[PDB]
């Protein structure tokens, strides 16, 4: 974190928070291990220094000129907008995980609890800002420079971490390139509606998708939204989706060759690609090993 | 408030659903409103009974379907009845004069 | 004329204003009925009550959404006549057993039976005795060739098929066919079960009888298909037994009141002939309305079976308190039964 952001372009103020962010995750990481304890259900809920690595990369991914400009562009000071990008990396890290909506309102105190303390200097301008009931969301897409005039003629939209205020503001953008997508997919129709969850979900699957070295596991009940938000995510993240075909004559041999085309795209000229699996493509269990 | 979003986009996509701008706003809200009423029974139902009946939001798609399916057909028996009845309320008033 | 004319105007304005009406609180009655058919389905009949006339209708009253304030189900959705065919076919009379009937008709998605003694399946052999065949149409879920015996034969042919002893866990190979996604080539239909394309006619019907008493379905497999609980209950059983008692004792009450609604439902047709010959013939006929004879006789005609139809619409309502005073007086045989 010193070497990625240095003293020398950020203000006394920011780098005082930028010091204490090493410092608060920590507090926050003892107080949410400590709390939410593993189960037979709610097994996942075992906290690693994985989900400490995690938060970390999903800060360090937002960058140096995106903080120095929240004054203008967000419309609040940089050392305060800092804060507002940790509580979202602390949250899509711990809060995510956790399977029932009272286990996360628990969770959103913790890092709230630990955001004054740590934030001593800005602790009244976060206080008033920062709720679990008011959103400050972030995601790489939020630049419209994308036109789509004849495809992409006016080069492409630099991809750069930055936060939206609202979820109208965001629902705009997002309905665009779900309108977008219908058009460049039409075999493959997608009537979806971008309802505030979803949307959250939509940009939670878009951060994963986006960060590198990062596989997902989208845990829901079945008709949820995982495999419709996981292909917008694809599409918007401007990389290739590969589904597993199941048929009889399709065994174990054949996903590895299904894989193989997978490090052909990947590995091999530079393609990021997002391999999507489910319970249905999930034929037998070795294909999962 | 997803049930209710999910609920506004599909009163919208029906265009021969006849009523009150301000009524299909109370609607939009009970459909999604039904749909938390059967998840709370949902869970009455197996700490009274010991039985789990699973509600989920493809069975939220299913009811909307559902409501619009009977909804064109109970309305084309009742508009076409209304009309052959109107046309009788017409000529029967000029003979009456 | 003058008098006649505006009492026939007079019937039919009236007749408009309750469809007019009936149209305005439809919006409310759609929904308090597919929600019932939808989700109502796996709950006893203790819950459907508490789930529907508890809950729902206090929901509609609170939001203003229009509504007929008593809306029975059973008449909304369904006529008296069809009622009755089901009853034939071994439908039993109580009134969870009649709501199963309604949902297996209207609802959309494949229709799944809890019953653990084949109440509601030995109803859906009754009925569809003409689209079901004894041999090569019911199979178990487990069969050496279930697919290409059972499966792909009754789709091709458009046969209904009913698969016996699911034993609360589904097979994954049937999700495609539940989740009626059809690959449209012309009018074929082709759906893929397995990886194999299977020729699907609009005529082929499903449905699946467990035969547990308290089965765990998967949320994934109860979204795909309406359960619906055919289990007979003491409740039920006693609802059933009281028709059976009111059917022995206080026969030739229960019995001119069945002639007398057949004979009222005749009535309200007969007298939708002679007001639509009116409407066409005082069109066709046109001028000189005063010697308009043929016009004049049918005028002076609707109104005496006007008179005739409400006069039995309140008498009608009259036996069915009676019959319902005898109902309270001759449950305790039923509940007892
Ligand atoms: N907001 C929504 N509007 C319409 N359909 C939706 C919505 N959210 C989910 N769905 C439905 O979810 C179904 C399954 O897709 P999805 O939920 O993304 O994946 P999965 O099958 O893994 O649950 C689709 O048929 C889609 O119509
Ligand atoms: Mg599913």
């Amino acid at each position: 974190i010193k070497h990625m952001f240095k003293q020398k372009y950020f203000s006394d103020s920011t780098y005082k928070v930028i010091e204490s962010l090493t410092s608060a995750t920590i507090a926050l990481w003892n107080k949410v291990k400590s709390t939410m304890l593993p189960t037979p259900a709610k097994f996942h809920y075992v906290f690693n220094m994985r989900e400490l690595s995690r938060i970390f990369k999903g800060i360090l991914t937002c960058k140096k000129d995106t903080i120095n400009d929240a004054p203008k562009s967000m419309k609040i000071k940089p050392e305060l907008f800092l804060v507002g990008l940790w509580r979202h990396e602390a949250e899509r890290v711990l809060a995510d995980k956790l399977v029932n909506n009272k286990d996360k309102d628990t969770v959103m105190g913790y890092i709230q609890e630990v955001s004054l303390e740590s934030f001593s200097q800005i602790e009244n301008e976060i206080l008033e800002k920062y709720s679990s009931e008011k959103t400050f969301l972030f995601c790489d897409f939020l630049r419209p420079d994308v036109i789509n005039e004849d495809g992409i003629i006016e080069e492409e939209a630099p991809k750069i971490y930055e936060a939206i205020d609202s979820l109208t503001e965001l629902r705009k953008r997002c309905n665009f390139l779900l309108s977008f997508y219908n058009d460049r997919n039409p075999s493959k129709k997608m009537p979806l509606v971008l309802f505030d969850d979803a949307l959250k979900h939509l940009l939670r699957i878009s951060r994963i998708i986006r960060q590198p070295r990062s596989s997902g596991l989208l845990v829901g009940v079945g008709g949820s939204g995982k495999q419709s938000l996981t292909r917008l995510a694809g599409f918007i993240g401007k990389n290739l989706i590969q589904q597993i075909i199941v048929t009889k004559t399709y065994s174990d041999k054949d996903l590895k060759e299904d894989i193989k085309k997978g490090f052909d795209d990947a590995g091999h000229l530079g393609k990021q690609v997002t391999f999507l699996m489910t319970d249905s493509e999930v034929k037998k269990e070795e294909f999962l090993e | 408030e997803a049930l209710v979003s999910v609920a506004e986009t599909f009163i919208k996509n029906f265009d021969k659903l006849d009523t009150k701008e301000e009524t299909k706003q109370e609607l939009m809200k009970h459909m999604g409103n039904v749909h938390l009423m059967v998840n709370e029974i949902c869970d009455e139902y197996y700490q009274k009974m010991r039985r789990q009946v699973y509600v989920t939001p493809k069975s939220f798609l299913s009811y909307l379907n559902s409501y619009k399916t009977l909804y064109i057909e109970k309305y084309d028996e009742l508009d076409q009845q209304e009309e052959s009845f109107k046309i009788g309320l017409n000529k029967i008033q000029e003979a009456t004069i | 004329l003058i008098t006649s004319l505006s009492g026939e105007k007079d019937r039919w304005g009236k007749g408009a204003q309750d469809i007019s009406d009936q149209k305005r609180k439809l919006v409310g009655n759609v929904s308090l009925s597919t929600a019932f058919i939808s989700y109502c389905g796996p709950f006893n009949a203790e819950y459907r009550n508490k789930l529907a006339q508890q809950r729902f209708v206090v929901d509609m009253k609170k939001r203003g959404v229009p509504v007929t304030p008593g809306l029975e189900l059973t008449s909304f959705l369904i006529d008296d006549a069809t009622i009755g065919e089901w009853n034939l076919q071994g439908l039993p009379k109580d009134d969870l057993s009649i709501q199963n009937g309604i949902m297996v008709t209207n609802s959309a998605r494949y229709p799944l039976f809890i019953d653990p003694q084949g109440q509601g399946q030995n109803w859906i052999r009754n009925k569809l005795s003409a689209s079901i065949i004894p041999e090569r149409c019911i199979t178990t879920l487990s069969h050496p060739k279930f697919k290409d015996m059972f499966l792909k034969y009754c789709m091709e042919s458009g046969l209904t098929l009913i698969v016996e002893n699911i034993e609360n866990e589904v097979d994954p190979m049937m999700d495609p066919v539940l989740e009626r996604q059809i690959i449209v080539k012309g009018k074929t239909q082709f759906v893929n079960v397995a990886g194999t394309e299977m020729e699907l006619s609009k005529e082929f019907k499903l449905f699946m009888t467990c035969r547990l008493a308290n089965p765990s379905f998967s949320p994934e497999l109860s979204a795909k298909t309406t359960i619906i609980d055919f289990t007979v209950t003491q409740s039920g059983l006693e609802q059933q037994l009281l028709g059976k008692v009111i059917s022995k004792e206080q026969k030739a009450l229960e019995d001119s009141l069945n002639q007398l609604l057949a004979d009222v439902n005749q009535n309200q047709k007969d007298l939708q002939r002679l007001d639509k010959n009116l409407l066409e013939r005082l069109i066709n006929s046109q001028g000189n309305l005063l010697d308009d004879t043929e016009l004049m006789d049918v005028l002076n005609n609707t109104k005496t079976q006007a008179k005739e139809v409400a006069a039995k619409l309140i008498d009608a309502e009259i036996k069915t308190k009676e019959i319902n005073e005898k109902r309270e007086q001759y449950r305790p045989v039923a509940i007892r039964g």
